[PDB]
């Protein structure tokens, strides 16, 4: 396993998760962004693929297009608390 | 058939440097090169080998 995580790259979802390549418009908001004031932008489509970054740890570059056709770009990752941030 | 002569082994010579572009060629975005119907430019040269 060792001499193959060097070798990680980009991932297709085809191979991990069908169920989100197969996802299209949901009822959904886009995540980072919730306005009672104003429109909500619904989750409109995501990539066919993520793009791995390399160091100690491997976030994973996610883009998402919204219902206006705008693109969003997101860092998943494991291995944290995230609350503290927010309260930050 | 009294020739008979049969085959008995191959030679795979797979000469190809995987993501060096020889001078020779200028590629454009359309160039889908796909051989054996597999094109692992991303997983890097080791796996494509
Ligand atoms: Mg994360």
């Amino acid at each position: 396993i060792s001499k193959q995580l060097p070798q990680l790259t980009s991932l297709e979802l085809q191979y991990v998760s069908p169920k989100l390549l197969m996802c299209r418009d949901l009822e959904l908001a886009v995540p980072g962004t919730y306005d009672p004031n104003q429109p909500i932008i619904r989750i409109q489509s995501i990539a066919p693929s993520l793009q791995v970054i390399t160091s100690k740890q491997r976030p994973r570059k996610l883009t998402l297009m919204g219902s206006n056709g705008h693109e969003f770009v997101f860092l998943l990752k494991g291995h944290e608390d995230l609350r503290q941030d927010e309260r930050v | 058939m009294k020739d008979r002569m049969k085959t008995v082994s191959v030679a795979l010579v797979l000469c190809l440097n995987v993501g060096v572009d020889p001078p020779d060629v200028v590629k454009t975005t359309p160039c889908a090169r796909l051989e054996c119907w597999i094109d692992p430019l991303s997983m890097g040269p080791q796996k494509a080998l």
